[PDB]
């Protein structure tokens, strides 16, 4: 039983580094597209006043 | 001699002058509108115009409308004379009570008061809620902060320190609403009138508090200058009477927010997220007011909400280094049920020094969240795996934490309706010798819930034994009260016949009401 | 209406609706409104209370009840 | 305070004023560097600092970048910064060491102000709240 959740708890720490990986390039294009996006809002609020 | 409109664009008016514009923070009146229009000039624009802010509604402004400067900024009505009444921004009586008698008329813009008139000195303010004076205790003098999303409990929790610390104090207090609900604003007043705060007719000298009410639908311009109208109220108590004062605030964030409707139509370019450019100087502007002074003392208490619970956001985050104790409430805590849902972590006080509230305090907190930290850590662990591999020093930590959560919920006098429960006011020593209690191992015997909406560690003894009295008092009512009794649970119909059937009228009949209304008046 | 709303969290409430599939507790309460008495209904929105004359004489109705699979 | 002076430019003072507390505080400090002692100029809350310099910028319609900072707002820290240095011995070998205080928020060093700061300066001092909260004070990660 602990040579089989030894090899369980492999492929879920594999399991949960893939999700993790999934996750953080998902979180640095959500974290440039709000860069983009709070950006944009400043140069409209901007050139409506220039 | 007088200025006209000129332009009107929202909330924001611009005034050209013909001769010696007024200055900047002055207070001008358009004559010849529904309402008393007063505008406050926000800036110079140039051309013999100033731009202003509305402290009403805009509607039926014109261009050409004639506007008259009062030579000074907006005045409102200071002294003993505003004690028991309702303001407005401009200080107008909004609770129909007739004029507001007054000792003087104030500006609402003042400096701060200097760097060397500051006052060095801690002393604690004991609210009664446990959580509060235990872990983040307040400073009798100094600026709270109670922070915290929308629904958390910002305003019963400044609701119960208006009833535990303002209800049996030596000075006066001011209640500034700042943009908040007209209902809770209706609400606090009529509390305060069963509670004999405020005094109507004859006996209004006797009141105890001044209310200032800027609520939600006021203008943007109405409701970024009612902090400072109620806290000019505060600054003729602490700097003329040379008394202590309370000053309520709620949600001084709806101060900033105020400042950013109308920035934009100022002519401002904007900052971050969406403020104002000026938002950290604005915000710093009327902080640095409310403060003890060597002449009084303000222990100001400020709600403050956060967006979507985010006190990254920058309205909280510039908060933060005003104040002296930030009360954190969290919704985590409030979804568990614990009221009041404060953060014991995330709340901070500069109170918390061992030389300040001595070391069997300072310890007895730092050895609470010391508990509270590490079954948070823990709680990583227990739902993914559920605590039996926790060496049973973590399983007393958690047993132990469990406890501490529980023990700093509090059953408040005001939210009575919502929890139904009676009050507890918890004094600080038995705060203190409660939570030494379950930090030593002293009441590890009792239940989890025992703890839960008490008042100090003898209720929880005197709770823990009355519901080990009531679960084994189950089964008396099992085998019987089903049937055999003494006819009060009586037959059908005669539950029936004492209806007293109301008469339905079967037809709305609002036309014969149209009609009526139109032959009054 | 409001008072089957509270008579059928009485009978969930009060214990009434376990030894019930929780596949059919949507229709174990259509029994529930309707089988028992129409005029228990009237007492209970004519006070706006459960009364002490009532919460036994309305959980002693509400077993009089046949609900699916019981 | 018989070593320290207090350069403060508190809340209420006028953008203007935090914008040059910074730079005035290390003319002061700079004065020992200068002739053979040592300073040690803390700026605390130097993005306080950056705030009250946004605020100006804003103001003077200078066209705005990220978190509407302005473009100059690394030569803003940089050129206070480089002020910090340990002189040679032809020129009195004095010193300044700058200890500036920037607060992130969450714990987020990818903040504008904080990526500036972090790349002018040596090291780094991360306090981190969860270490704080243990009981490890100062709160070093
Ligand atoms: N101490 C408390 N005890 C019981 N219920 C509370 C408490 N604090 C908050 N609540 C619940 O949270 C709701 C929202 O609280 P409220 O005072 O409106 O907070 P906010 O002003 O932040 O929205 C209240 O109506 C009440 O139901
Ligand atoms: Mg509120």
């Amino acid at each position: 039983e602990h040579a089989s959740r030894m090899s369980a708890m492999e492929n879920s720490t594999k399991s949960a580094g893939e999700m993790l990986g999934k996750l953080t390039l998902d979180y640095n294009r959500k974290r440039q597209a709000t860069i983009t996006t709070e950006l944009i809002e400043i140069i409209a609020g901007a050139s409506a006043l220039m | 001699d007088a200025g006209y409109v000129s332009q009107v664009i929202g909330p924001v008016v611009d005034v050209r002058f013909d001769g010696e514009l007024p200055s900047i923070l002055s207070s001008l009146e358009v004559e010849g509108h529904s309402v008393r229009l007063v505008l406050e000039v926000a800036q110079h624009m140039g051309d013999n115009t100033v731009r202003c802010i509305a402290m009403d509604s805009t509607d039926g402004l014109v261009r050409g409308q004639k506007v008259v400067d009062t030579g000074s900024p907006i005045k409102v009505p200071v002294g003993r004379g505003t004690l028991g009444r309702i303001m407005n921004v401009i200080g107008e009586p909004v609770d129909e009570q007739g004029p507001i008698d007054a000792a003087d008329i104030w500006s609402i813009h003042r400096e701060a008061p200097e760097f060397t008139e500051q006052s060095t000195e801690q002393e604690i303010l004991v609210t009664g809620i446990k959580v509060v004076d235990l872990l983040a205790p307040y400073q009798r003098g100094g600026k709270i902060g109670l922070f915290g999303g929308a629904g958390v409990g910002k305003t019963v929790l400044i609701m119960e320190l208006i009833n535990n610390v303002a209800k049996a104090h030596g000075g006066f207090s001011v209640f500034a609403g700042v943009g908040e609900r007209t209902r809770e604003g209706n609400d606090l007043y009529r509390e305060m009138i069963e509670s004999g705060v405020i005094k109507l007719g004859a006996e209004r000298g006797n009141s105890k508090c001044t209310l200032v009410y800027g609520q939600m639908n006021e203008p943007p311009g109405a409701r970024a200058r009612v902090a400072l109208t109620g806290l000019t109220v505060a600054e003729y108590f602490r700097d003329i009477e040379g008394q202590d004062v309370l000053l309520f605030v709620d949600n001084i964030f709806r101060f900033t927010q105020a400042n950013s409707e109308v920035s934009a139509l100022l002519g401002r370019i904007p900052s971050a997220v969406g403020y104002q450019p000026t938002l950290a100087t604005d915000l710093g502007g009327l902080q640095e007011r409310i403060t003890t002074t060597t002449k009084g003392s303000i222990t100001s208490v400020q709600a403050v909400y956060v967006p979507a619970d985010d006190l990254t956001d920058p309205a909280p985050a510039t908060t933060f280094a005003h104040l002296d104790a930030t009360t954190v409430l969290s919704r985590s805590i409030a979804e568990l049920g614990i009221y009041p849902a404060v953060d014991p972590l995330d709340s901070t006080s500069r109170m918390l020094n061992p030389n300040v509230i001595g070391a069997e305090h300072y310890n007895v907190a730092r050895g609470v969240q010391k508990v509270l930290q590490d079954y948070k850590n823990l709680q990583d662990i227990i739902a993914i795996l559920g605590m039996d591999e926790l060496s049973e020093e973590d399983k007393l930590t958690v047993a132990r934490a469990r406890k501490i959560q529980r023990f700093l919920s509090q059953p408040f006098q005001v939210a009575e309706v919502f929890t139904g429960t009676p009050g507890k006011y918890v004094d600080l020593a038995d705060t203190i010798s409660g939570f030494q209690g379950v930090l030593t191992g002293k009441y590890d015997d009792l239940p989890e819930m025992a703890f839960y909406m008490v008042g100090d560690i003898k209720e929880v003894k005197e709770k823990a034994d009355k519901m080990a009295k009531d679960i084994a008092s189950r089964k008396e009512a099992d085998n019987k009260k089903v049937s055999e009794e003494l006819k009060d649970i009586p037959s059908l119909d005669k539950l029936v016949s004492e209806i007293k059937e109301v008469v339905i009228e079967e037809d709305d009949g609002l036309e014969e009401d149209f009609k009526a209304e139109a032959l009054s008046s | 209406p409001i008072e089957r709303q509270t008579v059928a969290v009485y009978a969930a409430t009060k214990g009434f609706l376990d030894k019930v599939r929780v596949q059919d507790i949507v229709a174990a309460e259509e029994a529930v409104i309707s089988q028992v008495n129409p005029a228990v209904f009237k007492i209970l929105k004519a006070n706006g209370k459960i009364t002490p004359a009532l919460d036994a004489h309305l959980k002693a109705e509400l077993r009089k009840v046949k609900l699916p699979g019981a | 305070m018989r070593y320290t002076i207090m350069v403060s430019a508190t809340a209420s003072d006028a953008a203007p004023l935090q914008f040059l507390a910074p730079y005035s505080g290390c003319a002061m400090a700079e004065y020992f560097r200068d002739t053979g002692k040592h300073g040690l100029i803390i700026y605390d809350d130097l993005s306080k600092q950056s705030v009250a310099y946004r605020q100006m910028s804003l103001l003077l319609r200078r066209p705005p970048g990220r978190e509407a900072f302005p473009g100059d707002v690394f030569y803003l820290h940089s050129r206070l910064l480089e002020r910090a240095a340990k002189l040679s011995k032809e020129l009195g070998g004095g010193s300044l060491t700058a200890f500036p205080v920037i607060e992130t928020q969450a714990g987020d060093v990818s903040a504008y102000i904080a990526t500036n700061v972090i790349s002018i300066t040596d090291g780094q001092i991360f306090l981190e709240t969860e270490l704080f909260y243990k009981g490890i004070r100062p709160a070093l990660n």
